[PDB]
């Protein structure tokens, strides 16, 4: 897997 | 303010390539000369401008078989259908034309592209 | 041999919740209480466990109404059905218990994964 | 974009 998109 | 999961798409485009060997809810038959294709309508759009025209028209939409040009090639659009279903290319000296040619009637411009530069490159 | 488009897959995601947005092609109702949601079976079984089970039952795979367990809150279903569209998840203090719960009715084992690290976090 | 994948 989770990022910041 | 979301968050995003990276590998989610090509997650997703890996369970449809399982449906469609499967043939788990495939609803068109692609007909190309004597050569028959199973797939989704919904990827099929999602990848091809002559699809997504097709599968819009009020009438076409609903038809479950869809016969191809006789001039398009069988080899061309398998490789072309794996494309849309694994983002996977397979472009070699022997089919560059026929999938270039493929690519343009199905309305597919990045293959189109990397086409012309991979023939650029040879000539 | 291949050559591979790095965003295929999210192109093809991105056009599948254009399909969505406009109503094409879209084949299921998914019924939780009072609320209706509309998508493409083939989308959700590439997403959901729960989904995947349903939709290759022999019987339930021609129905065009599928209705959730009365406890799955309708607000929850919609953040996971946006994710299941475009890989963002809107995770929020006041719905991360409603989305976990969706999550886990839904077999969805990622979303389950960041909601659990997510609250553990807060405790 | 196309890539060696
Ligand atoms: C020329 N061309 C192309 O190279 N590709 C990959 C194309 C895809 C589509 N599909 C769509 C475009 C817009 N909106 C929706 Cl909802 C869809 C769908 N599905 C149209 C034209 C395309
Ligand atoms: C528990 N769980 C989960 O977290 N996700 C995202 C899941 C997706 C599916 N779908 C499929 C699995 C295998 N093969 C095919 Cl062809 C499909 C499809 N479509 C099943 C279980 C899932």
């Amino acid at each position: 897997a989770w990022v910041i998109p | 303010s979301c968050i995003q999961f990276t590998r989610h798409a090509s997650d997703v485009l890996l369970n449809l390539n399982r449906l469609r060997s499967r043939d788990i809810l495939t609803d068109v038959v692609i007909v190309v000369s004597r050569e028959q294709f199973r797939a989704h309508k919904t990827v099929l759009m999602a990848c091809s401008g002559l699809f997504y025209s097709i599968f819009t028209d009020q009438l076409k939409c609903n038809l479950s078989v869809i016969n191809l040009d006789p001039e398009i090639n069988p080899e061309g659009f398998c490789i072309l259908l794996d494309f849309m279903y694994t983002s996977r290319l397979n472009l070699r000296e022997g089919n560059i034309m026929a999938v270039m040619a493929t690519a343009m009637y199905l309305q597919m411009e990045h293959v189109v592209d990397t086409c012309r530069k991979f023939i650029k490159a040879s000539e």
